[PDB]
């Protein structure tokens, strides 16, 4: 178990840790967040109390170093730092342990939800999506655009997800117009899985790291990701059957943990309907149909 | 965007741009089977691409056989549509290619856009308008063609005859939508009132008869009333 060590909290915010959250008042005796299971990515957030707007938020993995917070006031935000110094940061996190000022990482012992909503998503594949390699833990937040979005502007500050475009030449082969437009397989299994992303671990991370970018920070851009990748799968005729085993399961999580009162502007009325009842898979998804409908029956 | 009417007159200006028109592609009677179900048997239809501008209609004659032992025909339909409207661009010199496509049923943008892929720069446009055009296989010589053919074919027709030498191609617009429109509502008076003057013909190449202005004016009225007439017994106003 690691820990992420706070250098203080001058400003009143709301931090989260994966799918916790805890309010920290103005200069409130905060020093960080310990118990934190190793094994898994992890991403801490923030929304500070007088700014709604953006969240933001690191995503990090501590086997790949140690890490900490420190406010910058002169452009005011939580920063995630790395300390190269081992013993310094021992010592650090040490003191404030026996000083009882941090918070520890709330897991039930009974609860996969963080393990089932990150099984695929590897810290490698982050930082190429979120390119800034001075940093082993990648920055995101509410604004950032993704590359796709771009083309229709700052490229330092980009989400570089795969795109994927249904009526694209990538997308359909020269003679094949409406077969490959009405059963996307070709597009599925030849383009993206064999070609670009070599294996569907790596297809389902992107999908995975997609959806927690809408959720955690309500970035429009990754939520258009998350439905796009989910509806190439929906619409394709011929997928392994592995494959629809494990997105069933990915989705039921996902659905299980979204917030109720945003399930408005995350969750897209024409893909779920399509791909729940209508789409090639509309019988591969039980458990994902049967949360949507307990849970979401007015948006079908 | 859309087409409508309030830019309208854009289809008169100077970019080439085509009207596709599927709504006669695929054509079906119905029928009663020996076991008293029922079936369809299919006729030649015809994809209906017009450029509002010249009177140019590329006629593209469905043949039968392209059904043969294909399954969901009103879809297959549509993207037939689209790939002979595209291989009709493909076939045509640079600078006679469309700059716009205007679909008459929204239901062919996305097979359109698809097979246009390779024309980034065209447009495919819906339109708001409820042009008549499906009434086409009501103008007798473009019937027989269709009907009479055996194999896959493209026939060139010019659909203002000789009118663009007396009127503007708005004018000429005009007169084929209230012609067509009129064949649309009520087949046989529409066609009673362009035949009944046995004295006037039609010319060898052309579809409609040789009309002198002013009975072009007579006639065009005639059309308006059959078009008002049919409406107030349609709705009972
Ligand atoms: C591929 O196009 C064609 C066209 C036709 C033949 N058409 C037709 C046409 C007209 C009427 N009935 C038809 O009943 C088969 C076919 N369109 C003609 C035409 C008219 C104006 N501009 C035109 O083009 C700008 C064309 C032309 C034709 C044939 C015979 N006589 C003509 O006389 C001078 C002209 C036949 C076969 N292939």
């Amino acid at each position: 178990m690691n820990t992420v060590p706070f250098t203080s909290a001058p400003i009143e915010v709301t931090i989260g840790i994966d799918q916790y959250s805890f309010n920290v008042k103005e200069n409130q005796p905060f020093h960080g967040i310990k118990d934190i299971p190793i094994g898994h990515v992890h991403v801490i957030h923030f929304q500070h109390a007088d700014n709604s707007s953006m969240r933001y938020g690191y995503w990090f993995d501590c086997r790949m170093g140690n890490f900490y917070i420190q406010y910058d006031p002169k452009d005011g935000l939580y920063k995630m730092m790395e300390e190269r110094d081992g013993a310094k940061f021992e010592n650090i996190v040490h003191n404030f342990k026996e000083r009882q000022m941090m918070v520890s990482y709330p897991k039930i012992d009974e609860d996969d939800t963080w393990y089932n909503l990150t099984e695929f998503v590897q810290m490698d594949k982050i930082r190429k999506i979120v390119r800034k390699d001075e940093n082993q833990f990648s920055y995101v937040d509410s604004s950032m655009t993704t590359v796709q979005e771009n083309e229709l502007s700052d490229p330092a500050h980009s989400l570089n997800y795969t795109v994927i475009n249904f009526k694209s030449r990538e997308a359909i082969r020269p003679g094949h117009e409406m077969e490959d437009f009405l059963d996307k397989s070709y597009y599925l299994n030849t383009v993206m899985l064999q070609g670009i992303f070599k294996n569907s671990s790596n297809y389902f991370g992107e999908l995975q790291f997609a959806f927690l970018n809408a959720m955690f920070f309500g970035n429009y851009g990754s939520s258009l990701q998350w439905h796009a990748m989910i509806e190439l799968i929906c619409s394709s005729a011929t997928v392994p059957k592995h494959m629809l085993d494990k997105l069933d399961e990915i989705l039921y999580y996902q659905i299980k943990t979204l917030p109720e009162q945003y399930s408005d502007i995350l969750l897209n009325e024409r893909v779920w309907n399509i791909c729940l009842y209508s789409s090639f898979q509309k019988n591969s998804l039980h458990n994902t149909e049967k949360i949507m409908e307990n849970k979401y029956p007015e948006l079908l | 965007g859309a087409m409508n009417s309030s830019n309208y007159a854009e289809l008169f200006n100077n970019d080439i741009k085509l009207f596709v028109d599927d709504t006669n592609v695929y054509r079906v009677t119905v029928h009663k089977t020996f076991e008293g179900n029922v079936a369809t048997k299919a006729i030649n239809g015809c994809i209906f691409t017009l450029n509002p501008k010249t009177g140019h209609l590329f006629l593209k004659i469905i043949h039968t056989s392209v059904w043969a032992g294909q399954k969901r025909l009103s879809q297959l339909a549509k993207w037939k549509t689209a790939e002979e409207v595209s291989a009709l661009v493909r076939s045509l010199p640079k600078e006679e290619q469309p700059k716009q496509i205007i679909v008459t049923r929204k239901a062919m943008l996305d097979p359109l856009e698809v097979h246009m892929l390779d024309f980034p720069n065209i447009a495919i446009r819906p339109t708001e308008l409820r042009l008549p055009f499906s009434a086409a296989m009501s103008i007798d010589k473009l019937s027989d063609v269709v009907m009479k053919a055996t194999e896959p074919q493209m026939v060139l027709f010019n659909i203002y005859d000789d009118w663009l030498d007396r009127i503007s191609s708005y004018t000429a617009f005009s007169r084929l939508t209230l012609l067509l429109r009129a064949l649309k509502t009520n087949e046989e008076s529409a066609k009673m009132i362009l035949l009944s003057d046995p004295t006037i013909t039609i010319k060898s190449y052309h579809l409609w008869p040789s009309f002198t202005d002013e009975q072009w004016i007579t006639i065009e009225s005639q059309m308006r009333d059959l078009i008002l007439t049919e409406y107030g017994r349609k709705y009972n106003v």
